[PDB]
C-alpha cells in the first residue's frame, strides 16, 4: 500500500516490532532493545513509515512511492544516430573509448590493463548538444539508456535525491551494458546551499550512492555512468577527482560537412525545392551551434509564407541565414 | 421556467433511487484535499490545505482512470475518506492570476504599428488563424515572441491586439512571480501555467515586465538569484515538451536578451525578435482619427495639422497631448475646439517637457 | 442573559469566498491555513455569495457563520484610508497657479469625470511636482482630499517592502486591490518625493528589485481595472532610480511646477502668517517680502518663527516692527552657514 | 600538526599512513558531514571519536577539511550556525582531556589556512604548519610506477625516464596519464599496451592543458 | 512509560534539570532518582 | 552642572523648557511651538550628559535614538521600529528623543550596495515622516547631534520643522 504519511501516538507494544514512531518533526520516537529487520511488514503496516529521518531499524521499510515516472525516461537501445549532432563524430570519437569500447568488448582492458572511467562528463553551450549527443552513442553500444531529469530533485527534501539514485544501480545490475544517464547534475551536484547550511541529508546521502555503487561495488563495463553540466565548478571536488568523473566532453562548432548532413535530414520532414543547394547557403555561414542550425530550416519557411510558394526556394534560406547572422553573430 | 417545470423538474420529481444516498453514508461534510497517489485496492492518501494527512479508503464512484494525483476532489471532513472528484482550479498554482476575456486593443487602434503587426501576426495570429500554412511547410512556427519598447505602447498594446483577432483569452502572468524566493516554486508555476492552457487551449500565454527572472547573472546577488537558473531550465523543458497547432503562444517581453539563458533562447522556438521603432508621420494620423470621432474639429484644421509638429511620440501621448487640447477649451467655455485653440494647445504641450536637447550645433 | 451566552466563545476567523458548488457548500479561503469547503448558514444564500467576498466563518465546527462587510483592511502601516484632512488652501497657498494647477488636474477629472468624456478624451490620473527645496506639498495634499470630499491614501514604500517571503509581492498587491473599491479617493505615494517638501529620492538598493512589482502594477489601474476617478499625486525634480517610461499615460498624466517664491508670490505667503500671528501697526508686509531672497514656504515660517522669538524676550505678546528686521538679517544668515 | 596543501598532494594520502607506521585506528570526517542546522550530529562526533582513542589504544584522529569548521575570516556566524560552534567548543574540551597521554591525538588537512585561531595554536594542539606543495619530478616516478605494476605490461617500461616530461602533476593526475597510455594502444590497433603507447601518451601533456599551436598566434 | 519520547537536554539550579525535547518546547522540573548528570547530554535518548 | 552653557543654556530654554511649559505663551504670538533643535560640535560637551539633564526639569521620558543603532542586515524592521516610538511618544505628551551622530543616519546612498544593504534610504522615510508628513505639533522633542559632516540636508536645513542650530563655539 501506498504510504505517503504514517504516525503513531501512545502505543505500547513489544522490543521486537514495536514502531511507534511519529514522523512529523515534532515528537520524535526511536527504538530501542536490539536490531529487528522486517522490509514487507513491520507491525501492522499502514501507519508506520518512516519518511525523512532515520529511525533505528525502520530503514527497511521506506515511502517509496512517489508519482515521479514522468522524470525517469527508460529507453532501451535508442534508434537516434545522427539528427542535429550531424558533425559531432570530434565527441563521438571521445564517447569511443570511454563509453564503445567498454559497453561492446570489455574484455579489452584486461589486456590494457587500464581502467574504463567510472563516468564521462558532458559540457557545452548550456541546452545543445548534451541531449542527443547521449543516445547517438547508446545506438553503436546497444546499451540501455536511462534519462534522468535533475528538475525534480532540485527539491531540498529528505530521502528524495538518494532513493531515485539508488534504484538506477538496482536495475543496472540485472541487465548488463547499461548507461545511467543524470540530466543537469548542476541541479543535483555533490553539493548545494540547502545542504550544509540546511539540516536536510539531501544530496548529502546521495553523493554517498555513487561512491558506494559505482566506484565502490558495481562494475565498470556494465554498469556506467554519465552527466551533464553548464560548468565543472558546480559539483563537489570530491566527485570531480579522478576516479569517479575522469572525461570532460565539450560541444564544439560543427563544420560544413556537419551541417550539410542536418540539412538534409530536415529537407525530408519540410517541404523544399528539388533544385536546391545546400553546399552554397550553408558555405556562406560560419560555425554555428547545433540549435540555430533548427532555426534556419523553420526560418525558411517563414520567408517563403511572405513570399507566397508552396516550398522553400534558394533566396528563402538565404534571408534564414542573413536574419541569423545579424542577430548572432556566433 | 416554463420549460424547466415540465421538462427537468419532473424528471428529478418523478424517479428518486440514487444519486441522493451517494453522499450520505460516506459523508455530510467536505475537506478540499489533493490525491498523493491512486490505486485500484481502494485507498489513497488525500491532504487538505491545514495538513490533516492521513491514510484513507476509496469507494466506486468515478473509474480510476478518472481520478489523478495532484488535482483537487471531492473529500470528507473528519474522516478525510474519498466521497467524490472536483474540478482542479481550486487548486492554487500562481499567486497572480489574471484572465481577461475580449480585449479592448486591437490593430485599428494601435495606430502605424503595421510593420510591427506583420511580425506579431505570422509568429502568433497566422499559426493560430492559418494552420495549413506550417503544416504543408512541414515546419513548426515559433512559440516564443520578444518584444522591445515602453509599458503602455510597445510592452501593451502589441500584446492585447492580437489577442482580440485571435479569439482567445487574455492570460496575463507576472514576470517576478515566476520566482517566488522559495526552492521549487520556479518549476512548479511554470508548468501550471501550460496546464490551464493544455485543454481546450481557448487562451494565449502573456508575461510583460521581466526586470528579474531575465537575468541570473552569475550568482543570487546583483540583481540575480540560484533559483532563477534552474527556472529557466524547466522552462525550456516545457516549451520543447508543448505541442501544439499554435492556439497557445507564450509572449515576453524584456529590455534586454543578453542575460538571458542561450538553453531557453533555443532558436528556432523563438523565431520572432521585434524591437521598438520610431513611427513615421503617418502613425500620428492613425492615432487623432479616433479622437476626433468623438471630439469636434474646426474646419480649418485637418489631420494635417496637427501632424506638423511630432517630436519623439509614438502612440501614447498623441491622447495626451489632446488631452490638453480639450482642456484648454475649456477655459475659454465651449465644448468645441477651434482654430484659436490649436495654436495655443500645441504650444503648451511641446514646450517645457523635455530638458534634454538633441541638436546638430556640435558642428 | 447576554453575558452567558457570550462567555463561552468558540471564535471566529475571516475568510473570502472562492467558488461555489452544485452540492450547496461554498468554496473559502483561509489565510492562515488556506482553501476550505463550509456549509452555508440558513440566512445566507449560497448563490449570492461572489469572488473576493469577505464572510465569518465559525472555528470550532468550521462551517459559514455569517456575512461581513465588503471592504479592503488589510494590514495597516501607515495605510489607513481618512476622510477631510484638516488643511485648507489659505496656509500652504498664496499663488495664483498653484491652485490654479490643482483645480484642472485634480478637481476636474475626479470630482466632475463628465467633462473629460463629454469632449471623448482621458482624463488625467498621475501628476508630477516641479519647484525649488521647500514648497510644502506635504499639507497641500491633505488640503485637496479637504476641499473636494475625497478620502485620502498615504502610500509609503518602506512599510510595504518586507523579507518575508511573498510580502514584496502581496503587500503591492493590498494596495492594487485597496484602490478598486476605494477609487473615489485620493492617493499620495512617498519616497519618490525630490521636490524638496519630504526629500527621498528613493533608494539605490531599495528600488532596485520591487520596482518590478510596484511600478508595473501603477498602470494596471487604466489597463486592468480601468477605474476611474484615482488621482496618483507623485512629486520629484529628476527620473532616475524609477521608471524612465513612467512619463507614459496611465502613470504621469501631467507635470505641474511649482513658481518660485518671486515679489508678487512671496509677498502674499507673508500676509498668511500675519493673520494667524501678531502684528502691531506701521507694518509693510510689501517691504519686509523685499527685504528677503527666494524664500520658500520653509523658510518663511522661520523668519515668522524668529519673529516670535525676539517678542518672547521682550516680554509682549506681539511682534513688533523691529523683530522683523532682526529676523530677516538673521534667519537668511542663518540657513547660509552649514 | 596543522596541515594544508592542494588536493592529490598527499595532505590525505598520509593520514592513512601515519596510522599505519604507529598501529593506530583510522578515523576521517568528511567536510559535507560536518556543517549542519540541528544541534548534535557532528558536535557529537568529537566525543564520540574520543570514545574510541579513550578505550581502543592511542589512535589517531583526523579531520578532512578543516576550513569548513575551521575558519571563521572576520565573521561571527558560529552564532547563527551553532552546529560549527559547538563542534570546536568540544573540540577545546576533548584536547585537554589528557594532556601526559600520547594515546590522544588529534590532527587536520585541507586545502590552506586563511584564519589563524590562537587558541588553537599551544603545545598540544594544532600548531606547525605543515605545507604539501605538488609531487617532484622523481617523485611522480615511484607513483607512475605503481599504476604500471597493477595493469598487465612487458616490464620494458622505464618509469624514471618517461616521468621527466611530467610537469606539476598530483597523485590524482598521474592517475589519468596513465589511463591515456592505454588509450593509444586502441588508436595504433593493439590489443595490449607496448613500451611505444607509454612514450606517447606520457610526453604529451594530459589533464592539465592541450596546446595545439605548431605555427605563429 | 515504554514509548519513550526523544530528548536533549540542555542543562543538567543544582538540583533542576533543563531539558529540550523535539516538539520544540522547553520544561523545568527537578531532577529524579531514574536519571544521572552525567546520564544527561546531548545526542542521547 | 557644567559652566561656559550660558550660550548654550540660553538657547535650550527657549527651545525646550518654554515649548514643553510655557507653549502658551507661543500661542499669544500665533506660532506654533519649535519641534526640535539641532546640536554642532564635539560630543561630550553640554551633548551626552546635558541632554539627560534637561529631561529632569521638564519631566519628560528620555529616549536615545542615535544613527548608529537599529543597525541590522534583515530588510523592513528600520522603518518599523520608528514610526512605534512615534506611535508611542504621540499619545504620551512628556516624551523627548536626542539623536547622537545624526550624519549617520543624514548620510544618503551615492552608490549601488547591491544586496543586504537597503535601509540607508528607508531610514529617512519614517524620520521624516514624523516631522514633514503632518502639521507642525510637539507631541515630543526630537533633538539631533552632529559630530562631522560636510553637507548632509535631505530635510534638515531651512527652518521647515527644526528651528534653532546650536554649534558649539571652539574658541
Amino acid at each position: 500500500h501506498p504510504l505517503q504519511v504514517a504516525r503513531c501516538t501512545k502505543i505500547i507494544k513489544g522490543e521486537d516490532a514495536k514502531y511507534v514512531i511519529n514522523l512529523k518533526q515534532i515528537a520524535k520516537f526511536v527504538v530501542g532493545l536490539g536490531e529487528r529487520v522486517s522490509p514487507t511488514d513491520i507491525e501492522e503496516g499502514m501507519r508506520v513509515g518512516v519518511d525523512r529521518s532515520k529511525y533505528n531499524i525502520e530503514l527497511p521499510l521506506p515511502p517509496r512511492i512517489d508519482p515521479s515516472v514522468t522524470m525517469m525516461t527508460v529507453e532501451e537501445k535508442p534508434d537516434v544516430t545522427y539528427s542535429d549532432v550531424g558533425g559531432c563524430k570530434d565527441q563521438i570519437e571521445k564517447l569511443r573509448e570511454v563509453v564503445e569500447l567498454p559497453l561492446l568488448s570489455p574484455e579489452r582492458f584486461a589486456t590494457l590493463g587500464i581502467d574504463p572511467p567510472k563516468g564521462i562528463l558532458l559540457y557545452g553551450p548550456p541546452g545543445t548538444g548534451k541531449t542527443l549527443c547521449a543516445r547517438a552513442v547508446a545506438n553503436r553500444t546497444d546499451a540501455t539508456f536511462i534519462r534522468v531529469i535533475g528538475s525534480e530533485l532540485v527539491q531540498k527534501y529528505v530521502g528524495e535525491g538518494a532513493r531515485m539514485v539508488r534504484e538506477l544501480f538496482e536495475m543496472a545490475r540485472t541487465k548488463k551494458a547499461c548507461i545511467i544517464f543524470f540530466d543537469e547534475i548542476d541541479a543535483v551536484g555533490g553539493a548545494r546551499f540547502d545542504d550544509g547550511a540546511g539540516g536536510d541529508n539531501e544530496v548529502q546521502r546521495t553523493m554517498l550512492e555513487l561512491i558506494t555503487q559505482l566506484d565502490g561495488f558495481d562494475p565498470r563495463g556494465n554498469i556506467k555512468v554519465m552527466f551533464a553540466t553548464n560548468r565543472p565548478n558546480t559539483l563537489d571536488p570530491a566527485l570531480l577527482r579522478p576516479g569517479r568523473i575522469d572525461r570532460k566532453v565539450e560541444f564544439s562548432l560543427p563544420d560544413l560537412e556537419g551541417r550539410a548532413n542536418i540539412f538534409r535530414i530536415h529537407s525530408k520532414s519540410m517541404s523544399v525545392e528539388r533544385g536546391i543547394r545546400w553546399e552554397l547557403i550553408s558555405r556562406l555561414c560560419p560555425n554555428s551551434t547545433g540549435a540555430e542550425l533548427r532555426s534556419v530550416c523553420t526560418e525558411a519557411g517563414m520567408f517563403a509564407i511572405r513570399a507566397r510558394r508552396k516550398v522553400a526556394t534558394e533566396k528563402d534560406f538565404l534571408k534564414a541565414v542573413d536574419k541569423v547572422i545579424s542577430g548572432y553573430k556566433k | 421556467f416554463v420549460s424547466n417545470s415540465e421538462i427537468l423538474k419532473p424528471f428529478e420529481k418523478k424517479q428518486e433511487e440514487e444519486k441522493k444516498q451517494l453522499e450520505e453514508i460516506r459523508g455530510n461534510p467536505l475537506s478540499i484535499g489533493t490525491l498523493e497517489e491512486i490505486i485500484d485496492d481502494d485507498h489513497a492518501i488525500v491532504t487538505s490545505p491545514t495538513m490533516p494527512d492521513y491514510y484513507v479508503s476509496i469507494l466506486s464512484f468515478v473509474d480510476k482512470e478518472l481520478l489523478e494525483p495532484g488535482c483537487s476532489v471531492l473529500l470528507h471532513h473528519k474522516t478525510m475518506s474519498i466521497v467524490g472528484v472536483l474540478q482542479d482550479d481550486a487548486d492554487p498554482m500562481v499567486s497572480v492570476m489574471k484572465m481577461d476575456k475580449s480585449p479592448t486593443e486591437s490593430y485599428s487602434d494601435i495606430g502605424g504599428l503595421e510593420s510591427q503587426i506583420q511580425e506579431i501576426k505570422e509568429s502568433v495570429e497566422l499559426p493560430l488563424t492559418h494552420p495549413e500554412l506550417y503544416e504543408e511547410m512541414g515546419i513548426k512556427p515559433p512559440k516564443g515572441v520578444i518584444l522591445y519598447g515602453a509599458p503602455g505602447t510597445g510592452k501593451t498594446l502589441l500584446a492585447k491586439a492580437v489577442a482580440n483577432q485571435t479569439s482567445a483569452t487574455f492570460l496575463r502572468i507576472v514576470g517576478s512571480e515566476l520566482i517566488q524566493k522559495y526552492l521549487g516554486d520556479g518549476p512548479r508555476l511554470c508548468r501550471q501555467i501550460f496546464k490551464v492552457a493544455g485543454e481546450n487551449a481557448p487562451s494565449i500565454v502573456f508575461i510583460d515586465e521581466i526586470d528579474a527572472i531575465g537575468t541570473k547573472r552569475y550568482d543570487s546577488n546583483s540583481g540575480g538569484e540560484r533559483e532563477i537558473q534552474r527556472t529557466m531550465l524547466e522552462l525550456l523543458n516545457q516549451l520543447d515538451g508543448f505541442d501544439d497547432r499554435g492556439d497557445v503562444k507564450v509572449i515576453m517581453a524584456t529590455n534586454k536578451i543578453e542575460t538571458l539563458d542561450p538553453a531557453l533562447i533555443r532558436p528556432g522556438r523563438i523565431d520572432r525578435k521585434i524591437l521598438f521603432e520610431n513611427p513615421d508621420l503617418s502613425t500620428k494620423k492613425k492615432i487623432l482619427g479616433i479622437h476626433t470621432s468623438k471630439m469636434n474639429l474646426s474646419e480649418d484644421v485637418n489631420l494635417e495639422t496637427l501632424v506638423t509638429t511630432k517630436d519623439d511620440l509614438s502612440g501614447a501621448d498623441i491622447q495626451a497631448m489632446c488631452t490638453e487640447a480639450g482642456l484648454l477649451a475649456l477655459r475659454e467655455r465651449r465644448m468645441q475646439v477651434t482654430a484659436e485653440d490649436f495654436k495655443q494647445a500645441k504650444e503648451r504641450v511641446m514646450k517645457n517637457k523635455v530638458e534634454e536637447n538633441l541638436e546638430g550645433l556640435y558642428l | 442573559k447576554d453575558e452567558l451566552r457570550l462567555l463561552q466563545e468558540p471564535g471566529s476567523y475571516v475568510g473570502e469566498v472562492i467558488k461555489i458548488v452544485s452540492d450547496k457548500k461554498v468554496l473559502v479561503k483561509v489565510q492562515p491555513e488556506g482553501k476550505y469547503i463550509v456549509d452555508v448558514a440558513k440566512d445566507i444564500n449560497v448563490k449570492d455569495l461572489k469572488a473576493s467576498q469577505r464572510v465569518c466563518l465559525r472555528s470550532d465546527s468550521y462551517m459559514l457563520h455569517k456575512v461581513l462587510e465588503n471592504k479592503a483592511d488589510p494590514l495597516v502601516s501607515l495605510m489607513m484610508v481618512e476622510k477631510v484632512p484638516d488643511s485648507t488652501y489659505d496656509m500652504v497657498g498664496g499663488l495664483t497657479k498653484q491652485i490654479k494647477e490643482i483645480k484642472e488636474v485634480i478637481e476636474l477629472p475626479v470630482k466632475h469625470p463628465e467633462l473629460f468624456e463629454s469632449l471623448g478624451i482621458a482624463q488625467p490620473k498621475g501628476v508630477i511636482l516641479y519647484g525649488p527645496p521647500g514648497t510644502g506639498k506635504t499639507l497641500l495634499a491633505r488640503a485637496v482630499a479637504h476641499h473636494t470630499d475625497c478620502k485620502f491614501i498615504r502610500v509609503s514604500g518602506a512599510e510595504l517592502v518586507q523579507k518575508y517571503i511573498g510580502e514584496g509581492s502581496r503587500m503591492v498587491r493590498e494596495l492594487f486591490v485597496m484602490a478598486r473599491e476605494h477609487a473615489p479617493s485620493i492617493i499620495f505615494m512617498d519616497e519618490i518625493d525630490s521636490i524638496g517638501s519630504t526629500r527621498v529620492e528613493g533608494s539605490g538598493g531599495g528600488d532596485s528589485e520591487v520596482q518590478r512589482t510596484m511600478l508595473e502594477l501603477l498602470n494596471q489601474l487604466d489597463g486592468f481595472e480601468t477605474s476611474k476617478n484615482i488621482k496618483i499625486i507623485m512629486a520629484t525634480n529628476r527620473l532616475d532610480i524609477l521608471d524612465p517610461a513612467l512619463l507614459r499615460p496611465g502613470r504621469i498624466d501631467r507635470k505641474i511646477e511649482f513658481p518660485p517664491p518671486s515679489v508678487a508670490a512671496r509677498a502674499e505667503i507673508l500676509r498668511i502668517h500675519s493673520r494667524k500671528m501678531n502684528l502691531t501697526r506701521g507694518i509693510n508686509l510689501r517691504k519686509v517680502a523685499e527685504k528677503m531672497n527666494g524664500c520658500s514656504g520653509a523658510d518663511v515660517k522661520g523668519v515668522c518663527t524668529e519673529a516670535g522669538m525676539y517678542a518672547l524676550r521682550e516680554r509682549r505678546i506681539h511682534v513688533t516692527q523691529e523683530d522683523f528686521e532682526l529676523a530677516v538679517g538673521k534667519v537668511m544668515n542663518k540657513n547660509q552657514e552649514t | 600538526a596543522l596541515m594544508y596543501g592542494p588536493p592529490g598532494t598527499g595532505k590525505t594520502l598520509l593520514a592513512r599512513a601515519c596510522a599505519a607506521q604507529t598501529n593506530a585506528t583510522f578515523l576521517k570526517l568528511a567536510a559535507p558531514q560536518l556543517v549542519q542546522m540541528y544541534i548534535g550530529e557532528g558536535a557529537k562526533l568529537v566525543r564520540d571519536a574520543f570514545a574510541l582513542a579513550k578505550e581502543k589504544a592511542p589512535t589517531i584522529i583526523f579531520i578532512d577539511e578543516l576550513d569548513a569548521i575551521g575558519t571563521k575570516r572576520f565573521d561571527s556566524e558560529k552564532s547563527g550556525d551553532r552546529e560549527v560552534q559547538r563542534t570546536m567548543l568540544e573540540l577545546l574540551n576533548q584536547l585537554d582531556g589528557f594532556s601526559s597521554d600520547d594515546r590522544v591525538k588529534v590532527l587536520a588537512a585541507t586545502n590552506r589556512v586563511d584564519v589563524l585561531d590562537p587558541a588553537l595554536l599551544r603545545s598540544g594542539r594544532l600548531d606547525r604548519k605543515i605545507e604539501f606543495p605538488l609531487p617532484s619530478e622523481d617523485s611522480r616516478a615511484q607513483i607512475l610506477q605503481i599504476h604500471s605494476r597493477k595493469m598487465t605490461t612487458d616490464d620494458d617500461i622505464n618509469w624514471q625516464e618517461l616521468a621527466r616530461s611530467t610537469d606539476e602533476f598530483n597523485g590524482a593526475q598521474l592517475k589519468a596519464v596513465t589511463v591515456e597510455a592505454g588509450m593509444i594502444a586502441l588508436r595504433n590497433g593493439q590489443s595490449s599496451v607496448k613500451h611505444e603507447d607509454f612514450v606517447e601518451g606520457i610526453s604529451e601533456v594530459q589533464a592539465r592543458k592541450s596546446k595545439s599551436v605548431s605555427f605563429y598566434a | 512509560q515504554l514509548p519513550y519520547l526523544v530528548a536533549n537536554v540542555v542543562e543538567v539550579v543544582g538540583k533542576a534539570a533543563v531539558v529540550k525535547t523535539s516538539s520544540r518546547q522547553t520544561v523545568f522540573l527537578p531532577m529524579v532518582g531514574l536519571v544521572d548528570p552525567d546520564k544527561l547530554k546531548p545526542n542521547d535518548l | 552642572d557644567v559652566g561656559g552653557l550660558d550660550m548654550q543654556k540660553q538657547e535650550i530654554r527657549e527651545a525646550v523648557e518654554l515649548p514643553l511649559v510655557q507653549a502658551d505663551l507661543y500661542e499669544q504670538i500665533g506660532i506654533d511651538p519649535p519641534r526640535g533643535v539641532l546640536l554642532y560640535g564635539p560630543p561630550g560637551t553640554g551633548k551626552t550628559m546635558l541632554v539627560k539633564a534637561v529631561a529632569n526639569s521638564t519631566k519628560a521620558a528620555f529616549i536615545r535614538v542615535n544613527g548608529s543603532e537599529f543597525v541590522h542586515k534583515y530588510l523592513g524592521e528600520g522603518p518599523r521600529m520608528v514610526r512605534d516610538v512615534f506611535r508611542l511618544a504621540r499619545e504620551n505628551a512628556p516624551s523627548i528623543i536626542f539623536i547622537d551622530e545624526v550624519d549617520s543616519i543624514a548620510t544618503k546612498r551615492f552608490d549601488a550596495q547591491t544586496g543586504s544593504d537597503r535601509e540607508v534610504q528607508r531610514i529617512l522615510i519614517e524620520l521624516l515622516t514624523q516631522m514633514d508628513g503632518f502639521d507642525q505639533s510637539t507631541n515630543v522633542k526630537v533633538i539631533m547631534a552632529t559630530n562631522r559632516a560636510d553637507t548632509l540636508d535631505p530635510a534638515l536645513l531651512r527652518p521647515g520643522r527644526l528651528d534653532r542650530k546650536i554649534e558649539f563655539p571652539s574658541l
